[PDB]
């Protein structure tokens, strides 16, 4: 897991998610998509607890999707976040707790604004412009704090994006095989092929 | 054993109806009547309640009309206390759903939850089914205005214009005269008014046997204004409209 | 009323008794037992034309070595069948072999009386379990709501059962081939039908040790149909 | 009728099975009396033995329900017997969790709320019986309440209870007229024992031997019932008067 | 064993009537009349203690009972049905108020809390429903004072004035021609007084009369003194004296 | 603090041939530096020509011999009086060891 | 009416009709009784011989409770079976508590509380027996004897089943004749008179005497069976005195 | 809890409570499926005796239980919303566990277990509905129609109707569909969907509902408009 | 009449119509007699058949090496208490390291049966039972029948006709309950007993079943050819 982090800009928002798959000393896997698509307009990247991460993803997924199915139609990207939040609020004073944490960015169509909520295993959400988890944030946060516009376009995102990754590549002890990068805005979620 | 004295009222006549339910209804009927009118821009609510004595303190009460949040009401049919004990239900489910999503509920999603409670008793549990039926006046921001009912049951629909309790014969007839779609919030007061007036069982309709309500977008913008007339705004909306 | 667990004065259990005549009702279902094998064949009976009668499953794999047929209330066979199916797998798990047929049945047939004031009712629909094991061989088995089973060499259960029956006692002897088998199931299906027997309305299957239990083709039992005819005016 | 079956309402608003218990509460054929001294609360009960084959001192309907507080039967013993031991264990149990005597009064509204509970609740019987409770309580002193199958209770000056209850009753509210005050003015408890066997041989127009009665008395911070010899002495006491 | 009566006992019938209420309607009509009347400064309620031998002591036998220091109720029906309510009605004031707020609760929510126990006795298995009607008469700081009957159904409403049981149609139409919205406690108590001798057959006196108000604090009845916020219960019940008094000036 | 399991020694030994198979064990039981028993066998047969012992916590090696053996009692009533293969001994004993998965029997078992 | 079809319903007389019916299969049964004596109580039963096939001595019928109760009952036996071993989980529980064996009197209450809360109830059937019983405990012998109903009372002597007059008579004169007590030893022999004279009420059958007794002298508190020679005895003293 | 047995075998062997539950069916409001060659259409009636009908948020009578299935049914409103959410549940389930949305058999299936297990369980009567189940299988194009009844029994349909005067359009559709050739383009099965629905409706007004699924995911319903086109359409071809 | 809805309900004069009932559906079942000497006990069973194409429905149960019983009526009621005696006769061994005793197995089976007899929503079983067994007081023969009676017998039969062989068992008592140390002499003389109980059938070789335990012979059942060396 590791390395997750996303953008909020103009119009959409971007989701930089790390792919290497480690367990002991060997990396298991360097092309793992560390997300899941919750509506058409609603994307949620993951990191944590080995097992926990994919399970609860899988879970809040499912729950959405009935949701959509019952109905006929999308929830709004605040609406979902606030679902997932209180699923990891209950789930912190569990027999045993899901160590999972998120970001969900989402389009928000009733708006036409896109959205980018940062929620941790206790259940601590904040909407932000920029996120990310774990130590990720040690070196992103200042870099974006420095780089980044509010009014910025999806282009100018993905340079300041590439920002992030060059310093994380250049600082972070190990190895995360790079990122896969999805992009969520009007009209649904895409993924950047060549990062 | 008890088998003996066991009514079983969950069970199918032999053409096929819920014996339980159907007398539920015949119970309802009997009950003063409710309407509900929607308009463009707001809905009504309007019951009359049953045969009032002059000793009955009337500001201070509520016995047809229920708040079940900032955006959606019941105008009730039936049993008082059968009533009471679904509207808490509903205004538990509804912050909770507020509480989940941070969301105000939308109006089917509350009815079709009640509704569902209804069902259930009629299907397991050999209990009496809720001797209510509803008529629910809310509004939400995917259909704005919106009126239902529903019934014993379990089951609910749409409306544009209702009523239930007695005399819904008569009471729909006079709807589906004069109810028109582009009609206005206050011309859907007149309606229900007169509609009432000519339904009754009372020699003559006045302010200490009615209750009344309107949603409308009537306050600051875009947003929705809930109102449970006073007795005083019953008294003065019968004699603007003359019927006093 | 009166209670779902009582007996009648002639010693029998009113439900149990009830059950077997909605048997009477079903379709009909044949079994014959010969030492090349067991088969098992059934009356489909679409009630109309526009109903795909490839759909209905009257006949139904347990196991390899064991299948079953069934007549009546064919709904509640549904978790007969899941039960059964469990027993022979869950016994292959602790056991490292297959389950006898006779102890498969005797699973199926302990769910038959859990009923009353467990289920609600008895089980509405009789069963024809046909199987081998190394231990008995080639087996054929009638398993009723009352929760009892018979081995038999033959056996028919449903609207055609007592007609049918008669006729399988004449029949059947000890030195039948599959073929022949399969050809006196046909032939007896015939008699008691109501409409006029064809590869859609009618369906066969076998167990053998060799290839365990097969559910027959529409083509493989339509030759085995004109075999039949050409055989009974030839004599 | 199947409201006249179960404890459920019949149209004319009544309760058969509660009523049909009240029936039952007369089955032994026994009548039972209750007074107040100034000291004291004396209760008596008739005693028929008429299968000579019994043990006589086996066969009693008061009971000593704690140290305090008598109980006095009206109805069949074996609900008779169901409703003192449940008494008994309600007083045990009062006395663990508050740290006092449960009084008099208290005990028999709780026994009169369990009563109430089965004309309510349908799959429980009511006990066919009334029972007398009887004690010198701390605060009001000496003390009569009485339960009956229906859930009512009440306290009172004096009490009877029986088939032939009416005359017994009718003639204590004739002796109060007269004295005009709340109870026996007698300083002795053996003399208001001898009031109330007086009374009832007068009400009821029977004489009575030491195996004809049952007598059971409440002090202060003691409840006990008399042997026959007690009784054949405060019979002797009555006659040469 | 156990309850295998977990059906329903009041059930509707093809004319729509649920018996059983109607039935516990009934038993409430054969019940002694009861009443209650609300004055601009508080609330009287009152009924007679009919007693059903002249050796038991009607005293005590309260069927006007204290539910909260500003709450008092009153019936008329089946006595015992009305004791365990009165029971159940004063801890729910504890468990689903006070418990929680530190105050407690105000008359509808009481009377709501009642209605709700006594909709359950006609809907939950193996239960017939209450055989009483209730006379609940209260103040609260943001209401004032109030008055509600509760019928076996568990439906409520809030009353001027009025009463229930035996001789209420008579007492109803007594109090409409004496009813104004200016009466002061003590005329309230004095047309309570009145209603009452006309359904009161034999002695009418402080000790066949059972009478209580909600009124004034009563710093004399609160136990204690150093809490200035604390100034004690609205309810009152009048002594067997009081009532003697009021009887000459009738 | 109780600790439910102990170490009686022992040791067993097995051996198959083409158309036989011994099983041996030594007789000896012991806890710590004593001797319980010079003589005490946890060699048995089990029928349907079964042997089997299951050395290290006796405690637990009876309790699980004594289960095996009414293993084989209740498959014969079971299935018609059906002899249980040495394989299908073998799954069933899996399945007696392993529902201990999480307070396990404290043996090595051969049969 | 109908007041009859479901346990536990006052009919309007203010009765239980199914307890009354259950008494009917009670009367129906064989012939049992108790004595009390100077020490001890003695317990003995008519065992009807349905056929040659029965096996002698070997269907025995009284029943311990503890180490110091006998039980003996008529009417359904199987519904005696459950009640004595109820009878057994109420003692062992006294015991387990207290530490002394339960108390005669005791131990009445523990099975007429039972019994009587099978009469309330419609979800259960009350026990077809009457249940005679008893032993000696701290302070002396007790008899008793056990309803249908729950009503239980203490006695000089009891009997029931169909011989239940002609015992009770013959108990009467007893009780009468020896006012200053009976004999362990003597009880016995009475007993056994008894159930013989009893027995001209169900003499389509011949029968099989059973006999025991717990006295504080002869038995040392303990409930043993009378076999044997002094078995024998009563049976001899017996088949006199109908002669 | 609520234990009694209500379904239960009469002296005849009829389970009277399951055959009444039929009767609550045949009351409903008729509906009718038809396969085509490459689509299935889902018609239904809705009763016109009721104006003043807010159609916008009144419950539409086909349902999605997923995006490629649908669910339309006749008999009691307020049982098949409990029908149609557990079938929903079990949609998102089994994609859950099996990595693949259901089979149109699968999901048949599972409602008919439930059906059935009402006519076998203590303290419930069964379900007054009957079913049409009709969608694509994941990846596949073959069209798929079952139906399901209170009884639990299910099965596979070219074409099938349900509800009141469903004995008349099964009538209808026995002469008029073709196993040989089913109607080979969408229009063509719309058709004799909405024409089979006009022997037994009334006007084609706010009468008819019709829903189209064609394979992957491709499910829409049509308008008043687009329905009525059909109705003039066939009135007149009619007068011949 | 009215009194026979249910186990529960007492008749009039004092009669449980459902245990009567059930007592019926055993008078319909198939003969099975026992009988025993002082060193073995023997059943002998007369099965059915449905027609000639079904095998004879088993009458004969083993419960422990040292015991078991023979069924007439509702044979899945003998399973289930069958069933039952064989865990009370095992937990007695794993337990106690004993031989449950024939007698406390009678005690057993009436107490389970009773408890069908007075609760709601039960039913009686509807099957009668011969159990033997040998154990520390030797040969034993009971009756076990569903109102929960049980008798410890020298001989006796149930089911259709059973009063032909309970009659000849009288008569022959002296003489079989002296046939010890023989086997083959005690069976012979039980399926004599079942010939009286015969009408228009006779036994033959997968008609007819025995069972023997005793003083050196676990509990053994005999079918088909075995049985042939006694018709």
């Amino acid at each position: 897991m590791d390395i997750i982090l996303g953008i909020r800009v103009q119009d959409s928002v971007i989701l930089a998610s790390s792919k290497a798959v480690t367990r002991g000393i060997s990396v298991l896997k360097d092309s793992d998509d560390k997300t899941r698509q919750l509506s058409p307009h609603t994307l949620m990247s993951f990191a944590g607890e080995a097992g926990d991460t994919v399970q609860f993803a899988e879970y809040i997924q499912a729950n959405i999707q009935l949701y959509s199915i019952r109905e006929d139609y999308e929830l709004s990207p605040q609406a979902v976040s606030s679902f997932v939040r209180q699923e990891l609020a209950k789930s912190i004073r569990s027999r045993r707790p899901y160590q999972v944490n998120v970001l969900i960015g989402g389009y928000d169509k009733k708006k036409n604004k896109p959205e980018l909520y940062q929620i941790d295993y206790l259940g601590t959400k904040v909407e932000l412009p920029y996120g990310a988890h774990g130590y990720s944030g040690f070196y992103t946060f200042s870099l974006l704090d420095h780089h980044y516009r509010p009014d910025m376009t999806t282009e100018e995102g993905l340079d300041l994006l590439k920002l992030c990754v060059q310093e994380l590549e250049k600082r972070m002890p190990m190895d995360f095989k790079g990122v896969i990068v999805k992009i969520v805005d009007k009209d649904g979620i895409r993924q950047v092929d060549d990062f | 054993g008890s088998r003996r004295y066991d009514s079983r009222t969950t069970i199918f006549s032999p053409e096929g109806r819920l014996y339980q339910v159907e007398y539920a209804l015949e119970s309802i009927s009997h009950a003063g009547t409710a309407i509900g009118i929607m308009a463009s821009d707001g809905i009504v609510l309007a019951a009359e309640r049953k045969v009032t004595s002059t000793l009955l303190e009337q500001d201070t009460s509520t016995e047809k009309l229920y708040k079940l949040n900032d955006k959606i009401a019941v105008a009730v049919a039936g049993l008082t206390a059968d009533a009471e004990i679904l509207i808490n239900t509903a205004r538990i489910h509804a912050q909770n759903y507020l509480k989940t999503y941070n969301e105000d509920i939308p109006v089917e999603i509350l009815v079709r939850r009640l509704s569902d409670i209804k069902q259930g008793y009629t299907q397991h549990g050999g209990l009496r089914p809720f001797g209510v039926s509803f008529i629910y006046a809310g509004y939400d921001d995917r259909y704005g205005y919106q009126l239902y009912t529903s019934n014993p049951s379990g089951n609910y629909t749409g409306w544009k214009a209702i009523s239930v309790g007695a005399n819904t014969s008569a009471a729909q007839t006079l709807l589906q005269m004069d109810y028109k779609d582009d009609m206005k919030v206050d011309d859907a007061i007149e309606l229900a008014l007169k509609t009432l007036s000519k339904t009754t069982d009372s020699s003559a309709l006045t302010y200490d046997r009615l209750e009344f309500a309107t949603i409308r977008k009537g306050a600051n913008d875009g947003e929705v204004y809930q109102k449970i007339f006073k007795p005083q705004e019953i008294k003065d909306i019968l004699v603007k409209t003359g019927i006093t | 009323d009166r209670g779902v667990s009582t007996f009648s004065p002639e010693g029998r259990l009113f439900q149990v008794e009830y059950s077997l005549e909605a048997i009477k009702l079903g379709s009909t279902a044949i079994g014959i037992a010969t030492k090349e094998g067991v088969v098992l064949g059934v009356e489909k009976r679409a009630t109309s034309p526009l109903l795909e009668s490839d759909s209905i499953e009257k006949i139904v794999e347990i196991d390899r070595h064991i299948g079953c047929a069934m007549s009546g209330l064919t709904a509640d066979a549904r978790s007969m069948i899941e039960h059964a199916r469990t027993a022979a797998v869950t016994h292959n798990l602790y056991y490292d072999e297959d389950i006898n047929v006779e102890s498969l049945t005797q699973s199926v047939c302990d769910l038959a009386l859990r009923f009353g004031e467990l289920m609600s009712r008895p089980f509405g629909v009789a069963l024809l379990i046909a199987g081998h094991d190394a231990d008995d061989g080639y087996q054929l088995f009638h398993a009723e709501p009352s929760g009892t089973f018979y081995r038999y060499n033959a056996k028919a259960i449903g609207s055609g059962s007592e007609g049918a029956q008669a006729e399988l006692l004449n029949e059947w002897h000890s030195s039948l081939t599959l073929k022949e088998a399969e050809l006196l199931v046909l032939k007896i299906l015939k008699q008691v039908m109501e409409e006029k027997l064809d590869e859609n309305n009618a369906q066969l299957s076998c167990i053998t040790k060799q290839d365990g239990f097969k559910i027959y083709d529409n083509e493989k039992t339509a030759e085995l149909i004109k075999e039949l005819k050409e055989k009974e005016a030839a004599e | 009728g199947y409201d006249r079956h179960i404890t459920i309402f019949s149209p004319e608003g009544r309760l058969y099975q509660v009523e049909y218990a009240f029936k039952a509460t007369n089955q032994t054929n026994i009548n039972s009396l209750a007074v107040r001294g100034k000291d004291c609360t004396v209760v008596i009960s008739q005693k028929k033995v008429p299968d000579k084959l019994l043990d006589p001192t086996t066969v009693s309907y008061i009971f000593c329900i704690s140290r305090t507080i008598g109980m006095v039967v009206n109805g069949p013993i074996p609900d008779a017997r169901n409703a003192a031991l449940r008494a008994k264990a309600e007083a045990a149990e009062f006395r663990y969790k508050y740290g006092y005597d449960m009084p008099c009064d208290v005990l028999a509204k709780r026994m009169a709320n369990l009563s109430q509970i089965y004309t309510q609740r349908a799959y429980m019987r009511p006990l066919g019986v009334i029972l007398t409770f009887v004690s010198v309580d701390e605060e009001l002193g000496p003390s009569i309440y009485k339960t009956d199958p229906a859930g009512y209770y009440v306290g009172y000056k004096a009490t009877a209870t029986g088939p032939k209850q009416q005359e017994i009753t009718t003639n204590l509210e004739n002796h109060f007229k007269k004295s005009k005050i709340d109870h026996i003015n007698e300083e002795s408890w053996e003399k208001v024992v001898e009031f109330a066997i007086t009374h009832m041989i007068d009400a009821l127009g029977t004489e009575f031997s030491k195996n004809d009665l049952e007598v059971g008395v409440a002090t202060k911070d003691k409840f006990f019932t008399l042997s026959a010899e007690n009784i054949e002495e405060r019979l002797v006491a009555i006659a040469e008067q | 064993m156990t309850d295998r009566y977990s059906f329903s006992l009041t059930t509707f019938s093809p004319s729509g009537k649920l018996g059983q209420i109607d039935y516990a309607l009934t038993a409430v009509k054969q019940g002694v009349t009861s009443l209650g009347i609300k004055a601009t400064n508080g609330v009287v309620i009152a009924t007679e203690k009919k007693s059903s031998s002249p050796l038991a002591m009607s005293e005590t036998l309260s069927k006007v009972s204290l539910l909260t220091p500003d709450i008092g109720a009153v019936y008329s029906g089946m006595g015992p049905d009305y004791r365990v309510l009165v029971d159940k009605s004063r801890k729910v004031a504890h468990t689903s108020y006070k418990r929680i707020y530190g105050e407690y609760p105000p008359t509808k929510l009481l009377v709501s809390e009642v209605a709700k126990i006594m909709q359950e006795a006609t809907q939950s298995g193996g239960v017939r429903p209450f055989g009483v009607s209730l006379l609940i008469a209260g103040h609260d700081e943001f209401n004032g004072f109030s008055l509600y009957q509760v019928d076996p159904s568990g439906s409520y409403f809030p009353w001027k004035a009025t009463a229930i049981g035996k001789g209420s149609v008579a007492a109803k139409t007594f109090l409409e021609k004496r009813w104004n919205d200016e009466l002061e406690l003590e005329d309230a108590i004095h047309i309570a007084l009145l209603t009452l001798k006309e359904s009161v057959e034999g002695e009418f006196n402080g000790d066949t009369i059972e009478l209580a108000i909600i009124g004034d604090e009563n710093p004399d009845l609160l136990g204690y003194t150093g809490i200035p916020t604390d100034k004690g219960p609205r309810f009152r019940k009048l002594t067997s004296q009081e009532i003697n008094d009021r009887l000459e000036a009738l | 603090q109780f600790n439910p399991y102990g170490d009686n020694g022992g040791t067993i030994l097995g051996i198959a041939g083409e158309d036989f198979a011994v099983l041996a064990g030594d007789t000896r039981n012991i806890t710590d530096y004593s001797i319980n028993s010079r003589y005490e066998p946890k060699v048995f047969d089990c029928g349907d020509n079964i042997v089997m012992s299951a050395n290290g916590f006796a405690a637990d090696g009876d309790a699980l011999v004594k289960r095996f053996k009414n293993s084989v009692k209740w498959y014969h009533f079971d299935h018609n009086d059906k002899k249980l293969s040495i394989n299908s001994a073998a799954r069933n004993i899996q399945h007696l060891l392993y529902g201990k998965r999480f307070f396990p029997y404290y043996v090595h078992t051969i049969i | 009416t109908g007041y009859d079809l479901s346990n536990s319903v006052f009919s309007p007389d203010g009765r239980n009709f199914q307890v009354e019916y259950a008494v009917k299969a009670v009367e129906n049964g064989t012939t049992s009784i108790g004595i009390k004596c100077n020490d001890g109580v003695v317990f003995a039963v008519e065992k009807l011989i349905t056929s040659k096939l029965l096996v002698p001595q070997k269907n025995v019928k009284i029943q311990v409770v503890d180490r110091h109760i006998g039980c003996v009952y008529s009417g359904l036996i199987p519904d005696g079976r459950h009640l004595v071993n109820r009878g057994r989980e109420e003692a062992a529980s006294f015991k387990k508590l207290y530490k002394t064996p339960i108390p005669i009197p005791a131990f009445a209450d523990r099975l007429g509380q039972y019994v009587q809360a099978h009469t309330l109830y419609n979800s259960v059937r009350p026990f077809g027996v009457s249940t005679i019983f008893g032993g000696v405990d701290k302070n002396g012998a007790h008899l008793y004897m056990l309803e249908p109903s729950g009503s239980y009372w203490g006695y000089k002597g009891a009997a029931t089943g169909k011989g239940r007059q002609s015992a009770k008579a013959e108990l009467e004169k007893l009780v009468d004749h020896h006012p200053e007590g009976l004999s362990a030893r003597e009880a016995v022999k009475q007993a056994a008179k008894i159930i013989y004279l009893a027995h001209e009420d169900n003499k389509e059958k011949d029968f099989e005497l059973e006999i025991s007794w717990c006295s504080l002298s002869e038995t040392n508190g303990l409930h043993k069976f009378v076999k044997g020679d002094l078995l024998q005895e009563a049976i001899d003293f017996a088949q006199k005195e109908i002669n | 809890g609520y234990d009694r047995a209500l379904s239960i075998f009469s002296p005849d062997g009829h389970i009277f409570q399951v055959e009444y539950a039929l009767e609550a069916v045949k009351r409903g409001t008729c509906a009718v499926g038809v396969k085509g060659k490459n689509c299935v259409v889902l018609g239904c009636e809705r009763r016109s005796t009721l104006k003043l009908q807010d159609t916008r948020i009144t419950p539409s009578k086909v349902s999605k239980i997923d995006s490629h299935v649908v669910l339309s049914f006749s008999g009691l409103n307020a049982d098949s919303r409990i029908l149609i959410e557990k079938a929903r549940v079990e949609a998102q389930s089994h994609r859950l566990t099996l990595e693949d949305p259901v089979t149109v058999e699968y999901l048949t299936r599972y409602v008919a277990g439930v059906q059935q297990r009402y006519t076998q369980s203590g303290g419930v009567r069964p379900f007054g509905v009957s079913t049409l189940i009709a969608g694509f299988d994941p990846r596949d194009d073959e069209p798929k129609l079952y139906q399901t009844e209170p009884s639990g029994i299910y099965s596979s349909w070219s074409a099938q109707t349900i509800g009141r005067n469903s004995k008349t359009v099964r009538e209808f559709l026995e002469k008029n569909y073709d196993r040989k050739e089913p109607p080979a383009t969408v229009e063509e099965c719309v058709k004799l969907t909405v024409r089979s629905l006009l022997e037994v409706v009334q006007t084609g007004a706010k009468n008819i509902e019709i829903t189209v699924v064609k394979p992957d995911s491709d499910i829409v319903a049509l308008s008043s408009e687009e329905i009525n086109q059909y109705v003039t359409q066939i009135e007149q071809e009619k007068q011949e | 009449n009215n009194y026979d809805g249910d186990t529960v309900t007492f008749s009039p004069t004092g009669r449980l119509f459902q245990v009567e009932y059930a007592l019926e559906a055993i008078k319909q079942g198939s003969v099975t007699v026992g009988l025993r000497s002082n060193t073995h006990a023997v059943l002998v069973a007369l099965k059915r058949n449905a027609d000639e194409l079904s095998s004879y429905q088993k009458k004969i149960i083993k419960c422990d090496e040292h015991m078991g019983l023979s069924l007439a009526g509702l044979a899945p009621d003998a399973r289930v208490l069958s069933n039952y005696l064989r865990q009370q006769c095992n937990y007695s061994s794993l337990v106690f390291n004993r031989k449950l005793a024939v007698e406390r197995a009678g005690h057993l089976l009436c107490d389970k049966a009773q408890k069908n007899t007075q609760s709601y929503g039960g039913r009686p079983y509807g099957v009668g039972l011969l159990i033997i067994g040998y154990d520390k007081s030797g040969a034993h023969l009971l009756e076990f029948q569903p109102s929960g009676n049980v008798t410890e017998l020298y001989g006796t039969a149930i089911g259709a006709r059973s009063q032909g062989a309970k009659t000849y068992l009288e008569r022959t008592l002296d003489t079989f309950i002296k046939i010890d140390g023989n086997p083959d002499e005690l069976i012979k003389a039980g399926v004599e007993a079942i010939s009286q109980s015969l009408r228009d059938e006779s036994l033959t070789v997968d008609n007819l079943s025995i069972a023997i335990v005793g003083k050196d012979t676990p509990f053994t059942i005999y079918d088909g050819e075995a049985v042939a060396k006694y018709i």
